[PDB]
């Protein structure tokens, strides 16, 4: 288990905490423009 | 080597002392604070409850401040170091030394 | 050895005051008797201003027989919760509170 | 009674709407792209990411500094991105590759801030040693050298033809200096505190600064002291403004005071909340801008965690 | 708004009740 | 069935006791994901 | 307008390519 409090009950009921750690463009996307 | 990141983070603790702190006409001299907040890191580093007590009001959220950015100094390059102590770095004269007393 | 003289706990007790207390090795260089660990030791078991050496009451031997059956061994986790924090006043009191109640 | 009560700025409130903490380390710098799309942040762990602005992901991350990174720009003329900080080393990484396409060097110890011309292809970066430099793109060239100060430059300001160089310095002194001569044109009248924060301005002359202590306005011709600000103790760090009007200076103790460029009334003046792995006194706003859309407003603190604020639709909100 | 001194360098509740309870019953 | 008869637990069916996975980071260093990591990997 | 608005084009094209 741990002790600490949640970070939704911090931050406010109406606003939605973003949490993002990888896997996310692995440089590919924004280097050149994409293909439309 | 570390040493830009100790000539950083005393010069940044010195510019934010500069500036906040007295608040009017105090500056209680200088050494004094920088010794304070240097005896801070040895007591983060101390891994215990001795931990820097009894101080000023805002100097103290200052201290704290510093405190944990270089604990998370020390934190990421010694776990890096010890990455790289797995077969990246294949080489170490003192490295290793000052690796293990961290981890 | 460590026969703790009294001669010796004044010296003990001004170099714990002079000195520090978390440099073992400037202190043992002053009493040609016990070794670092010995004086570090003897300063945490009966040199430590904070060491309650009297006034049993009531309330603490309810305290340390309410605390013997939860945890049969481990004498030293039971001393600074109890509030004795000496490591052998608590093993004192539980022999006096079992030969007493034995009769 | 009061001078010009009467004629403030009925601007809403603002609020907070998403959470986004990934970083690890105080984040220092946080800048927007030109095209709205992305907006790219550093922080202590010398690794520079990029994140959306609507969906708030992190879309790509890339590393390659030694020290800590206070300072990011983005080109509008070119199709590049610019980064310094503490390693002493001012590297252009691009976006068509996403590496180090330039890693200009020449300064003689740590980088605070860097910017590009409004619309000469130069960009001018403040160093902490004693001055700032003047590095062309393209070139990796020292242009001129504008040594006016007597402390590290905090901030750097420049512009088309609003200010030409504009230079904040730590030494208690303004100074703004000529790209063309490279000497110091004309010096303040201001900033008993360590002045660190310059902003241009969203419409047309006369812009203000930033300071611990009396922050004041200034004006592009010459220099003139036009007004002060409220009552900010507080250490700032950064200011932002936009061109509706509002004025937003984030300080190092969390209490963002928001103004207003007509008049000067304090809208807001909200504390951030902190963050779950955050202490109890150490979020601090080292660095604010605003969106392209002038919209969304961005703030950068010191607990590890970019928040996104939005406006509020409200109408019982008129200030006294 | 002063510094004081700084000489320090060398130069919860603490009990729980499910312990208790098992401790009993392992006893019983 | 009757192969299992000898276990003394009889059905955990619980990794974390918490849920499949914690999901979320801290403001500490020391009480992080990395670090317990670090802390577990590299030092047996 | 004349001294709180940003100054003309012109002037600023030219201090553009005077620098």
């Amino acid at each position: 288990k741990k002790y600490y409090p949640t970070a939704e009950e911090v931050y406010g009921p109406e606003v939605e905490t973003i949490v993002q750690e990888e896997d996310t463009q692995p440089l590919t996307e924004p280097i050149i423009k994409p293909v439309k | 080597v570390e040493s830009h990141f100790d000539l950083e983070l005393r010069a940044a603790v010195m510019h934010d002392i500069l500036d906040m702190m007295p608040e009017g006409i105090k500056q209680n001299k200088a050494r004094t604070i920088l010794q304070h907040l240097s005896e801070a890191w040895r007591c983060w580093k101390a891994n215990i409850p001795w931990k820097v007590p009894g101080l000023p009001t805002p100097i103290e959220n200052m201290i704290l401040r510093y405190v944990k950015a270089k604990a998370d100094w020390w934190t990421n390059t010694a776990h890096y170091n010890r990455e790289r102590i797995r077969r990246g770095a294949t080489v170490d004269k003192t490295v290793c030394k000052k690796n293990l007393g961290r981890l | 050895g460590g026969v703790w003289r009294n001669t010796e706990d004044e010296i003990l007790k001004a170099a714990v005051m002079k000195y520090g207390k978390n440099q073992w090795s400037r202190i043992a260089s002053l009493l040609h008797r016990k070794s670092a660990k010995q004086c570090k030791a003897r300063w945490y078991e009966w040199l430590d201003p904070s060491i309650k050496k009297t006034e049993w009451s009531r309330e603490e031997e309810e305290k340390l027989l309410h605390l013997a059956k939860l945890m049969p061994t481990q004498w030293r986790t039971i001393a600074p919760i109890i509030g004795r924090t000496a490591a052998q006043c608590l093993e004192h009191y539980e022999f006096l509170l079992d030969k007493a109640a034995q009769r | 009674k009061a001078p010009t009560m009467p004629k403030p700025q009925w601007h809403p409130p603002w609020k907070l709407y998403r959470v986004i903490s990934g970083h690890l380390g105080w984040v220092r710098c946080i800048a927007v792209e030109p095209g709205n799309q992305w907006f790219v942040t550093g922080s202590a762990d010398r690794t520079i990411k990029i994140w959306d602005l609507a969906s708030g992901k992190l879309k790509l991350s890339l590393t390659g500094h030694i020290s800590t990174v206070r300072g990011v720009i983005v080109s509008t003329r070119s199709p590049y991105l610019f980064s310094c900080g503490e390693d002493k080393q001012v590297k252009c990484w691009d976006l068509e590759y996403n590496k180090v396409i330039r890693h200009y060097h020449g300064h003689l110890s740590a980088v605070y801030g860097l910017d590009l011309h409004p619309t000469i292809d130069v960009l001018v970066t403040c160093s902490r040693d004693s001055t700032a430099r003047i590095w062309d793109v393209r070139t990796k060239a020292s242009v001129h050298t504008l040594s006016g100060h007597t402390n590290a430059v905090a901030t750097v300001r420049c512009q088309a033809a609003e200010p030409q160089i504009i230079t904040g310095s730590h030494d208690t002194t303004i100074r703004l200096w000529d790209l063309v001569a490279g000497k110091t044109r004309v010096t303040l009248t201001n900033h008993k505190k360590s002045v660190r924060a310059v902003v241009l301005h969203p419409r047309h002359y006369t812009f203000a600064s930033g300071s611990p202590d009396n922050i004041k306005q200034w004006k592009f011709p010459d220099g003139s002291f036009i007004q002060n600000l409220s009552g900010h103790n507080a250490i700032i760090n950064t200011l932002t403004v936009n061109s509706d009007g509002v004025l937003v200076s984030g300080a190092d103790n969390g209490t963002m005071h928001l103004w207003d460029w007509r008049t000067g009334y304090n809208f807001q003046r909200v504390h951030a909340a902190v963050q779950p792995g955050s202490l109890d006194s150490e979020s601090g706003i080292f660095a604010c801008a605003f969106d392209q859309s002038e919209s969304r407003l961005l703030t950068a603190e010191a607990d590890k965690t970019i928040k996104v604020y939005r406006e509020d639709d409200t109408a019982t909100e008129e200030t006294h | 708004w002063k510094i004081p001194p700084c000489i320090s360098n060398w130069k919860t509740v603490h009990i729980n009740e499910n312990f208790a309870k098992l401790a009993e019953a392992l006893y019983i | 069935r009757r192969w299992d008869d000898d276990v003394v637990f009889k059905n955990c069916a619980k990794g974390v006791d918490d849920q499949k996975k914690d999901k979320r980071f801290v403001n500490d260093t020391l009480r992080s994901e990395f670090h317990k990591k670090f802390m577990e990997k590299y030092i047996k | 307008d004349p001294d709180l608005q940003r100054p003309d084009e012109e002037a600023i094209k030219e201090i553009t390519e005077k620098t």
